[PDB]
């Protein structure tokens, strides 16, 4: 005739946000992003 | 405080990207609960869909207003805007008064995180001819050693990119320097002497030294290839002693801003090298440097070292205290996190990138500045253009003694002509103004007629008849 009573707890979370690592960082330098419409960009000789 | 005049206009419109109705929309026509809402010009996830790999500034302004300015009172208009400092404050405001005998953490600098910058200030650097960079390339191609130059253009707005500046040059100026085949370094005393007198002529035309350009081209055999290929992908993109002389030119050009605490903000600087492509040709790339890091700790630490692709870190002497710099780079067997105990960190992390592009050539706004660029320029004196008063009969001449106003404004409108002929100063300076307005602005038909009919037009070609 009796009863059982517990309670609990908790913790969240903590985070660090780590992230961008260099070999990513240099292939992302090496690429293009697109130019407009009539941007050429070029080619260029010389030193015959 | 008054910015530019380019800088408030990207201030005042909003730059909202509009969305149509979709499936996934459950409300009526008249409305949009977040899928047909107005996106915001600063949302990267917006940017990397169309592979722009930044957030254009002036939109990324718009995302700490809104942190800055919110729905309650506030009453402050604080506006964060500032450089972060690494620096140490000597006061302290603590019991720790002086740096010799004591230092706590809230004047500590904290340790480097090296995280990439997402905005960048310039978003787009764009040319006027591409005859006026091949003469640049020429120099090359008579002396056989490397060059330099200061870019002078303006600035306006670009479409493309949401919230965007791009950067318009008009004319290439080149110091007098000493050529090597390796490198190049030059006295900052001489240059800077000589670059007051360009500001002065600046003015008036409305120009403003914004850039600069070095070349790095290391000829292959000299036939049926053009250069080598130095800067790639496992190679630097930009050598560590090149971001000294980056990090300077940024630091005496400021750009005023009025959300900074400081009045000057975010500097509008392009750094433009000639590097080559990877497979065949002599294509030309552009990056300028991070605000966030690397513009205030040049002043007090940078060091050079031997590996083009990193920069040494030196010790403390009594006031020049450096946190740790740290980042991550994978080891032999997996990915791991930040391991940086050691100099020599990379700089190639610390740089943004930026689109080079010339204009089409069958329509533009105006070129302002195309009157022959083969005219012998100023300070190129290991080339044999660098000619005395007899150019001046070879070059214009009032075409063949007697020439027409259509075919005579158009040889005027060079940039080092008229940097060469005010240094003789023969005309008045009111007069010389009116002379290089003329040549640069439309409606000139009429304002011509006033310089031929003028006295100091007729002593400037009756001294140039007798003289050889
Ligand atoms: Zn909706
Ligand atoms: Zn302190």
């Amino acid at each position: 005739q009796i009863f059982v009573k517990t309670l609990t707890g908790k913790t969240i979370t903590l985070e660090v946000e780590s992230s961008d690592t260099i070999d990513n960082v240099k292939s992302k330098i090496q690429d293009k992003e697109g130019i407009p419409p009539d941007q050429q960009r070029l080619i260029f000789a010389g030193k015959q | 405080i008054k910015e530019l005049a380019v800088d408030e206009e990207l201030e005042k419109e909003d730059g909202l990207i509009p969305r149509q109705k979709s499936k996934l929309c459950k409300h009526g026509d008249r409305g949009m609960c977040e899928y047909c809402s107005p996106l915001p010009p600063w949302d990267k996830e917006y940017h990397e869909k169309n592979k722009i790999k930044h957030i254009s500034f002036h939109s990324y302004l718009k995302k700490l207003n809104e942190n800055a300015n919110k729905k309650e009172n506030g009453s402050s208009y604080i506006s964060p805007l500032s450089e972060p400092d690494f620096r140490i404050n000597k006061r302290c405001h603590n019991g720790h008064e002086p740096w010799p005998r004591g230092i706590c953490s809230k004047c500590q600098p904290s340790a480097i995180t090296l995280q990439q910058q997402e905005f960048r200030m310039v978003d787009h650097v764009e040319f006027q001819k591409s005859e006026i960079i091949n003469e640049f390339i020429q120099a090359w191609r008579y002396t056989g050693m490397q060059r330099f130059g200061y870019m002078y253009g303006s600035y306006s707005k670009y479409d493309n990119t949401p919230l965007g500046i791009k950067a318009v040059v008009e004319a290439i100026y080149e110091p007098p320097q000493h050529d090597e085949q390796d490198g190049l370094t030059m006295d900052v005393e001489q240059v800077k002497n000589e670059m007051l007198q360009i500001d002065r002529q600046a003015q008036e035309m409305g120009l403003s030294r914004i850039g600069l350009i070095f070349t790095d081209l290391s000829d292959a055999g000299a036939g049926d290839g053009s250069v080598f290929c130095k800067r790639h992908k496992d190679s630097f993109f930009l050598s560590s002693l090149e971001v000294i002389m980056a990090a300077r030119h940024q630091t005496r050009h400021p750009n005023v801003s009025k959300y900074s605490e400081q009045g000057f903000f975010s500097s509008k600087f392009v750094t433009c090298v000639i590097s080559g492509n990877l497979e065949g040709e002599i294509d030309i790339s552009s990056y300028q440097v991070s605000t966030e890091a690397e513009a205030l700790v040049t002043a007090d630490m940078i060091s050079g070292s031997t590996f083009p692709s990193m920069a040494y870190i030196n010790d403390t002497t009594d006031e020049r205290y450096v946190p740790e710099i740290f980042y991550m780079k994978s080891n032999e067997y997996g990915i791991t996190v930040k391991e940086n105990a050691k100099p020599a960190f990379p700089v190639d992390y610390l740089l943004v990138t930026l689109t080079h592009g010339f204009p089409n050539t069958d329509t533009e706004t105006n070129s302002k500045f195309v009157s022959s660029t083969g005219f012998p320029w100023s300070n190129r004196q290991a080339m044999g253009q660098s000619q005395d008063y007899q150019e001046l009969k070879k070059y214009l001449f009032n075409v063949a003694s007697s020439g027409d106003f259509n075919l005579l404004h158009e040889k005027i409108s060079n940039f080092h002509l008229l940097l060469y002929i005010n240094s003789l100063q023969i005309l008045s300076p009111d007069e010389w103004k009116l002379l290089i307005e003329s040549a640069v602005k439309n409606e000139w038909e009429e304002s011509l007629l006033k310089l031929v009919s003028s006295a100091g037009w007729q002593t400037l070609v009756m001294i140039l008849q007798e003289s050889g």
